[PDB]
RNA sequence: AGGGUGAAAAGAACCCCCAUCGGGGAGUGAAAUAGAACAUGAAACCGUAAGCUCUCAAGCAGUGGGAGGGGGACCAGACC
RNA sequence: AACCCAGAGCUAGCUGGUUCUCCCCGAAAUGCGUUGAGGCGCAGCAGUUGACUGGACAUCUAGGGGUAAAGCACUGUUUCG
RNA sequence: GGCCAGUGAGACGAUGGGGGAUAAGCUUCAUCGUCGAGAGGGAAACAGCCCGGAUCACCAGCUAAGGCCCCUAAAUGACCGCUCAGUGAUAAAGGAGGUAGGGGUGCAGAGACAGCCAGGAGGUUUGCCUAGAAGCAGCCACCCUUGAAAGAGUGCGUAAUAGCUCACUGAUCGAGCGCUCUUGCGCCGAAGAUGAACGGGGCUAAGCGGUCUGCCGAAGCUGUGGGAUGUAAAAAAACAUCGGUAGGGGAGCGUUCCGUGUUAGGGAGAAACGCGUGCGUGAGCCGCGUUGGACGAAGCGGAAGCGAGAAUGUCGGCUUG
RNA sequence: UCGGAGAGAGGCUCGGUGAAAUAGACAUGUCUGUGAAGAUGCGGACUACCUGCACCUGGACAGAAAGACCCUAUGAAGCU
RNA sequence: UUCACAUCGACGGGAAGGUUUGGCACCUCGAUGUCGGCUCUUCGCCACCUGGGGCUGUAGUAUGUUCCAAGGGUUGGGCUGUUCGCCCAUUAAAGCGGUACGUGAGCUGGGUUCAGAACGUCGUGAGACAGUUCGGUCCAUAUCCGGUGUGGGCGUUAGAG
RNA sequence: CGCUGGGUAGCCAAGUGCGGAGCGGAUAACUGCUGAAAGCAUCUAAGUAGUAAGCCCACCCCAAGAUGAGUGCUCUCCUA
């Protein structure tokens, strides 16, 4: 509730790698397990929310979702 | 999600029906071998969604396998083949003990939509399955029938998944919509619907009102 | 249209990492005082 | 650099080699990193001392 | 284009499978895994058995680190 | 302008290929000439063996220029009174 | 100078030019840097751009170029300003009350700007034309007076008038308002054909400018140990060196045969074939084999049909499909 | 137009016999970018469990075959 | 009719694109098979139509121009090897291009005009023409990727319907 | 199928039925409603309304190899 994404990504990730034990192997899976309770409500800052796109497609062409 | 419940009965033959102001229609015969017994609901409480299961063909019980026979005693109903349900919104009242719905609920609605599993034709080409045209039959020609050109240069490199290739045709499911319905026999047990089935005559048949 | 397209060590000379920012160019390596030698690695002892 | 931020409070790596240069350790040379998993409270007397 | 079983054919008496070809015993021989396709028999190639391991995986197939496992071991920390 | 044999292992300024190891040194794609231009001869630049040598790199000074800049004093060219 | 080679197809980048269209990763020259013949790091990848010159080892440290949110090593470092377009990869002429400034010039406590309201008149329809031209189709100048100010009018409108309205002045509240240059970062201009395609995720900082301290960062340097070359002509020690294509020189290994040799050794297992917890800079040596069955080392020397991964090589064997 | 049905020989399956061109090894994705300027092999992202069978041929600058066209050779040959 | 900007816009200027003709000769000639047609895609918008709007010298019908928008469509024919183009009948309209002719390991004619012959012209001649005409073999069993269908194994943490 | 004349069941169309629905959501161009930075104004800077064959959902089918491998009902694990 009311963090910004990309720095709860990144902050999420450090933990998911396991880059805050001194048991770090980047060959291994050192990590911890995470869990994000209410993503409904994530922040985001500027025009994230109207302007910044999660396109997909498939293989076959005109397949790129808006 | 469907606006009501439906019952599947059985393609028996087409006729014409003679209306009586002088007009001939085709109709589909649709017969019922067994009533359309509501066997299983489903709703909100304890499945994610609400739904109505039916089932048809009672059999003997040999023809039926112990899990099936199991679900189908756990209802306290008789013995059947087919089952379906249908996904209606939580307004039902719908008990699953033995429901034998009577077929008087789709004479009123003069709209109705059909599935069922259309004739298979097996591995077909693409002159039948995608509406193609042939090439020249004569003049030097030598790609009678064929596919054709199939991609374009270096560029891509490969060819485009869904491209119009031969395959198997039919055997899947189809429903064709808002089929007006006629004239029902209550002692022949027999629908008149005008229209064409998916099928030819023996096959189920998905029977639900309209979703418009 | 009469824009050339930089090619390659065109593009190199162009799209380089260069730090052009007067203050980081300054920097030297950081100096600590001295410290006295260290001893022998090892000693003979008989 | 992951077993320093353990502290907690803003102590990153590059503030250890400020303060392991300063109070004069000539040279541990990053086997730290090895006593650092193998003797984990001998690291802590390291840095608890680093800090004074 | 195709050479070389043995030292000597001493080239397999007899029994079984069995229409033969062939194979197994037995017998000759120092050697039969020297059996007539017969002297040493390597690589590609085809196999069979034992140990570990692959079915959410992108890779000139290696290499550096090495989880887990297996084998003998004696400088048991080592080696594969 | 047949085929076979022989000259004939014709010739090819052309193509492909030329097989074990270690150490030291190390280019050139330039000029001239060519019935020559994808070849060659010489020079330039390598390797090794010498013989004469005392220089290289920094700083300063002196010489000729006519480039850049500049300018209209010559040769043109050009706007206006 | 002696002997003896290659090379004589160059490529891009900066500067100086010619050809072109001051177009080309274009062509030809002149000086230089790199590649060629140069590994490593930065450049997402990527010969020529920047750092940098690889003898070798280390599970060593310090740095250059460049970076310090995550993928991916090191600062979600500090303090000033800026950007709100995801600009942050992009291209211009031109437009712009974008925003942060900076320099000029003109009005105000005798009321400065913006809005409402009042006046905007007289000769006059200045003189020509036209039916009318009355400011409003136009031609020529384009007045003075009352005054607080009014222009032969700023535009609309009317057949023309009449009329709506403005430049200017009067009145109420009240304190900043104009109009020019200019940078910094921005906006539009700015649109391609398979699919985010601009390293990715993303970020209003993790973006852009100005400083301050540290760290990461190469095969660079340093340190500890070996090897070789040159001094050099024995050893030791020292200093310098040790990337390399075409190519040049020095030193060696291996193979079969021959002299020693009817050698030592060998049915108590030679050559072969297969094996190594061994030794060498390496070509290779030495050792071990429940396989094989008669030859044949080393050392000191010599001679070659002497060393294989390439020739749409070639001859046998055996695959793929 | 505008295809449609039917009969044979193939094609598909089973049993027998059984090749060939080709082939550096292939653990052999798509987009986009870069690169000798058209990449499964390099970079980023996305997508894909392994492995068959039947069809189709867009790519592997697919196979052939030291480009008949163009040019070079102080080449060859025919003809004038 | 007045009126630069409803609509054209002279004299000039600034861009984008890579679809024409060009310039360079950077990959490919121990082989990257050109032009047109058939079949079959897919993509761009610089929009012919369909949907919404602004302005109009838009009274209404029909427009002219322009903004957003590429979901879908874009005819049948006579000539020519034709691309292009002319014409007929229309249609809401009969768009322009990329994908190596998009597509000849899917298919056929004019052509890199191959070997025969003829006409004009050039040449003394052999022969030749970016002149014309007639005739003129075009291969192929998919290894892999790619595609369309359809399985089998294993997984889904007991096994199944 | 010797050549014809018709034809049931299949297959097919030229024949017969049906489909392309939405005062559903958010938008591009545009029209606006209040409305400030410059007491005037202005679709916008706060909020917000109509609206495109365009986007998404609804529509028909496949679909948990969606390795994130789902959910619900039911059957069976016995003897030494």
């Amino acid at each position: 509730t009311d963090l910004i994404l990309g720095r709860m990504a990144s902050t999420i990730a450090i933990h998911i790698r396991g880059k805050n034990l001194a048991s770090y192997t980047p060959s291994v899976d050192m990590g911890a397990f995470v869990i994000v309770v209410n993503a409904d409500k994530v922040a985001v800052s500027g025009k994230k929310r109207t302007q910044k796109l999660y396109r997909r497609h498939s293989g076959r062409p005109g397949g790129l979702k808006e | 999600v469907d606006a009501g419940i439906g019952v599947m009965g059985t393609k028996l033959g087409m006729m014409s029906f003679f209306e009586e102001d002088g007009t001939v229609v085709p109709v589909t015969v649709i017969g019922f071998k067994e009533g359309n017994i509501v066997t299983q609901v489903k709703t909100e409480s304890t499945d994610g969604y609400n739904a109505v299961q039916v089932g048809y063909e009672r059999l003997r019980d040999r023809k039926l396998t112990m899990p099936e026979r199991g679900h189908l005693n756990k209802a306290g109903v008789i013995p059947m083949r087919h089952l379906q349900e249908f996904r209606l919104v939580s307004v039902d009242d719908f008990t699953p003990s033995q429901k034998l719905l009577f077929e008087e609920l789709f004479k009123e609605g003069d709209m109705v939509d059909i599935s069922g599993t259309t004739i298979g034709k097996g591995f077909q080409g693409g002159i039948k399955r995608h509406n193609f045209k042939r090439g020249l039959m004569t003049h030097g020609s030598k790609s009678h029938r064929a596919l054709g050109s199939i991609g374009a240069g270096t560029t891509p490199g490969h060819v485009y998944k869904g491209k119009k290739m031969p395959g198997r045709m039919g055997g899947t499911k189809t429903k064709i919509r808002k089929l007006k319905i006629m004239k029902i026999d209550t002692d022949l047990r027999v629908v008149m619907i005008k229209g064409a089935v998916p099928g030819k005559p023996g096959n189920l048949l998905r029977l639900a009102p309209a979703k418009i | 249209s009469s824009r050339p397209q930089k090619k390659g060590t065109a593009h190199h000379m162009k799209t380089r990492p260069k730090k052009t920012a007067r203050w980081d160019i300054k920097r030297g390596p950081a100096v600590y005082p001295p410290l006295p030698p260290l001893p022998a690695e090892w000693t003979i002892v008989s | 650099n992951a077993a320093i931020r353990e502290r907690g409070v803003y102590y990153n790596y590059s503030k250890f080699i400020h303060d392991l240069y300063k109070r004069q350790l000539l040279l541990n040379r990053k086997i730290l990193a090895q006593i650092a998993i193998l003797n984990p409270n001998c690291i802590y007397m390291i840095y608890n001392e680093i800090i004074k």
